[PDB]
């Protein structure tokens, strides 16, 4: 279920900035939803949506920028401009944008897999990560490098936070063709083995060697696997035979 | 609040307060009460208390026509970024100040259509709206020869109410019914009209013998005339020429009756296309044809 | 450089205000043209489909594909050599089949996209933006407009209604199957048809395909079709500053039946449609084709038989002509649905000002 507000409270201010995406059209303006702040509607009128014919504009289209004007903090109404919104303040209204829609993926993978409200979850992470820290976005980078903000609240799901560091960490295939004509060839082999593995290196054909090398940035299974080229030239010269690398 | 009420307090009043301006005037104080500075808050709880006023109404069509150039007077206020308080005040005062342009208007009107009607000259008029009367009225106080003929109406008896009103001026009439209106196209000079809206199109809505008048008039190719005041004015679309809305009947055919109790049922309110309007007569200048839509594309803006 | 001159059929002593011609068969032509006009020049030239709409989504589309081709060269700047080169599409494409007033203010809005991108920038970065812009346009000014025509006639059409069409406009086509399918209406369809071409059989082929009640007819059998009929939707081509409506074949015969039988006329446009050329006749400027598709006893369109026609340039006086592109006259329609919502036909010129 996609429910619960970015932030801490649930209403909105005077001045804070926020992205939509439109739902609706004409007439007022537009009742809708947002991507910053909560998916409840938060209305707009023609005028500010204008500045500067229209109809081609945006319509219920993409995302847009906005800043929040009046709130009801009672039942639920909000209201938007457009226009006010700077030229300069634009750039960093698109960034907080990425960085809220960055927050809402990562906190979607822990209601998928132990089956439990996603506003329990966006609770529990959102007090030393967003309200301490700073943002969600930079702790999740601190943690990644040196874990110092995941150890600070303790997690009832390990599992889920396995899944995640996973994700945000593949196998590129590997061939070899050896042809070895050679006195001795099976010591050559496991001693190829035993530099490579220690990543998953398997046994299918007599000739063909599949190996599949993982990496984490997706441009470091390059590196392993150039290392692994050279490991079976320098293994095989001394005995006396040739083996092929694709 | 309310408003269905504050519009069913106005009984004995009319005349002045014109039927679509006493219903603005109910919407500017339903808005003053609970903050105007809102604008999610207010434009809802408007918009909710239009479509009340909406499901409430039986055959009226003028009440959402005039709700339209309101919200677009709101929306335009605050179309500079001016300050969120002298922008409301001249929104707030512009409800009374709406009220008293209906008189300037009829004002402005009742010099400009008196060119209209030429040295003694036979008139037919049909139905009844407060600038065409305004517009006979305030030509016998020019001292202007003309000659008055009365068409039998049939909603809730219009023609005799018409009649009662120009005997209260003192100008000679007689009763006209709408069956033989055709047989009077010759011993008439102009056919004039008051209609309850007119058209995106450019065509009228009025009431229950209109576009016969405007067809017949049509063969006889004799003037035909509407004059009213410039808030009739809806993005309506009439397709073809019985198609309107309604709460009411659309055509209802009865089954075999005794005691005779359901009979009447007939197309009370009536289309009559672009063509068949020789001129058309507001305080917004002196235009009929493309007129109208060019005045709903620029309201609009669409 | 291209075949010029020398034309099948006599010249004619009534109607020769426009081009009768061409190459169909390619012989002889220039080794520089991108082949993506080729081939549309082929389609346009025995065309079936297409109405007005399609014809320029399709030019649209080509234009895109040429800038994805676009290298610009080291010597010569973008504003170079492009613009003759565009020149020399349209020449191909007039030598082809004569274009619409769609196609014109696109070929408008490139050249002013020309205009205002100055060689400066790389040549890269220049071409990823261009594209992007074309797709807003297309998306902007034909498929949301489309959709905005789609609820705009939903509103207007009452509920269990006739509805009598022509042609085979892309619009009216996704407006019928929205009646069908997603309101879910009794609507029953019926089609018109002419000779040159079969435009209409390929509609009722696309509304049986959907599963719509569909009659199928001929301009001839009108007088017993309508003795039913609630409205009439026309597949505009263009509405004129006039207001009058440059529409295809039979078109105007039956708004002229329609406005005598009581029932309204409705037209479906875009605000691209609209042109500032004027005219009062169906003899003005006509999109005149050669009579080799009248040869043939119809029934479908390849048939190949030895009939009672054949010879055109022998015979003593034997003008076999036939028009494709018809007007309208402009009191019979009713009702225009446009990027504008609604507006009628003797208020033309409020879109081309209003730009």
């Amino acid at each position: 279920t996609s429910h619960c507000r970015f932030y801490e409270n649930k209403y909105p201010e005077i001045d804070d900035i926020v992205m939509v995406n439109v739902q609706q059209i004409a007439e007022m303006g537009a009742y809708v939803k947002l991507l910053e702040y909560d998916n409840i509607e938060g209305m707009i009128l023609l005028s500010e949506l204008s500045r500067r014919s229209i109809q081609k504009l945006i319509r219920v289209g993409k995302n847009d920028v906005a800043v929040v004007l009046r709130v009801d903090k009672e039942k639920g109404y909000i209201d938007l401009s457009k226009r006010r919104v700077s030229s300069e303040d634009i750039i960093k209204c698109e960034e907080k944008y990425q960085k809220s829609k960055t927050v809402h993926s990562i906190l979607r993978y822990c209601a998928e897999k132990f089956q439990i409200p996603l506003e329990e979850l966006y609770k529990t992470i959102a007090w030393p990560l967003s309200r301490k820290f700073g943002h969600a976005y930079e702790a999740f980078k601190l943690s990644i490098i040196d874990e110092t903000v995941w150890e600070g609240i303790e997690p009832p799901s390990k599992d889920v936070l396995d899944e995640l560091k996973n994700y945000i960490s593949v196998k590129i295939r590997a061939d070899v063709e050896v042809s070895c004509f050679s006195y001795e060839g099976i010591d050559a082999i496991k001693d190829a083995l035993k530099s490579a593995e220690d990543v998953k290196v398997k046994l299918v054909a007599a000739p063909l060697y599949v190996l599949t090398t993982q990496a984490l940035d997706k441009q470091k299974g390059i590196e392993q696997l150039e290392s692994a080229i050279e490991k079976i030239t320098e293994v095989i010269t001394k005995y006396g035979g040739v083996c092929n690398i694709t | 609040f309310n408003i269905t009420e504050t519009y069913l307090r106005f009984l004995e009043e009319d005349t002045e307060m014109t039927m679509p301006i006493a219903a603005i005037e109910a919407l500017v104080t339903l808005l003053r009460i609970k903050t105007p500075e809102t604008a999610a808050e207010m434009i809802n709880t408007i918009k909710s208390s239009t479509e009340e006023l909406i499901k409430s109404i039986p055959n009226s069509v003028s009440l959402r026509a005039g709700c339209d150039i309101f919200m677009r007077f709101v929306l335009r206020n605050l179309h500079l970024y001016g300050d969120w308080e002298n922008c409301k005040q001249h929104l707030i005062e512009n409800g009374q100040l709406f009220v008293s342009r209906a008189k300037k208007s009829r004002n402005k009107i009742a010099e400009i259509g008196v060119d209209f009607i030429a040295d003694d000259d036979i008139i037919l008029v049909h139905g009844y709206s407060r600038a065409v009367f305004s517009l006979l009225n305030h030509a016998a106080n020019k001292f202007i020869r003309f000659r008055c003929v009365v068409t039998e109406s049939r909603p809730s008896k219009q023609g005799n109410q018409l009649y009662t009103l120009l005997e209260q001026k003192g100008i000679p009439v007689t009763l006209i019914v709408d069956s033989a209106v055709g047989a009077v196209i010759d011993k008439v000079d102009k056919v004039f009209v008051g209609a309850e809206g007119v058209a995106e199109s450019g065509g009228i809505i009025n009431l229950v013998g209109t576009y016969s008048v405007g067809v017949l008039a049509h063969n006889a190719r004799k003037p035909f005339y509407v004059v009213t005041e410039s808030h009739k004015f809806v993005r309506m679309f009439p397709l073809s020429s019985d198609d309107l809305p309604m709460a009411g009947p659309p055509l209802d055919f009865t089954r075999r009756t005794d005691d005779l109790e359901d009979a009447l049922r007939g197309p009370t309110i009536d289309y009559t296309a672009q063509e068949y309007i020789t001129a058309l007569i507001t305080d917004l200048g002196v235009l009929t044809p493309s007129a109208v839509s060019e005045e709903l594309i620029k309201m609009w803006y669409d | 450089p291209g075949i010029s001159s020398v034309i099948p059929t006599v010249l004619e002593q009534s109607f020769d205000n426009s081009s009768l011609i061409s190459v169909k068969e390619l012989l002889l032509n220039k080794d520089l043209i991108h082949p993506s006009i080729l081939l549309l020049t082929s389609h346009l030239a025995h065309y079936k489909i297409v109405g007005s709409i399609p014809r320029c989504i399709a030019m649209l589309e080509v234009f895109q594909i040429v800038i994805k081709d676009y290298q610009t060269p080291k010597g010569t700047t973008l504003s170079r050599n492009l613009t003759s080169y565009l020149s020399h599409q349209i020449d191909l494409l007039k030598k082809a089949r004569p274009l619409s007033v769609t196609m014109g203010n696109a070929i408008r809005w490139l050249k002013q996209e020309i205009s205002l991108i100055d060689p400066s920038t790389p040549d890269k970065a220049a071409k990823k933006d261009l594209c992007e812009k074309i797709g807003q346009f297309a998306k902007e000014k034909i498929e949301l407009a489309d959709q905005l025509i789609i609820d705009n006639a939903s509103t207007q059409i009452e509920e269990s209604t006739t509805i009598v069409t022509y042609g085979s406009s892309k619009v009216l086509t996704e407006l019928l199957l929205h009646n069908a399918i997603s309101l879910k209406k009794n609507i029953k369809v019926i089609v018109v048809d002419s000779r040159p071409l079969f435009e209409g059989r390929k509609m009722a082929e696309t509304l049986r395909n959907a599963g719509v009640n569909v009659m199928y007819a001929l301009i001839t059998s009108l007088d017993t079709i309508f003795n039913d009929v609630d409205y009439v939707f026309l597949g505009a081509h263009s509405i004129l500053s006039n207001g009058f409506l440059y529409s295809r074949a039979g078109t105007a015969m039956l708004a002229m039946s329609a406005k005598r039988r009581n029932i309204p006329v409705l037209v479906c446009c875009e605000s691209l449609k609209f042109s500032q050329r004027v005219q009062l006749d169906s003899v003005t400027f006509n999109e005149l084709a050669d009579p080799n598709d009248l040869v043939n006893i119809d029934y479908e369109n390849p048939v190949e038989r030895r009939g009672n026609k054949g010879a055109l340039l022998n015979q003593f006086i034997k003008e076999r002509k036939f028009e494709k592109k018809k007007l309208a006259m402009e009191n019979k329609p009713k009702g225009n649905k446009i990027g504008g919502k609604k507006g009628s036909e003797g208020e033309s010129k409020d879109a081309s000002n209003e730009e």
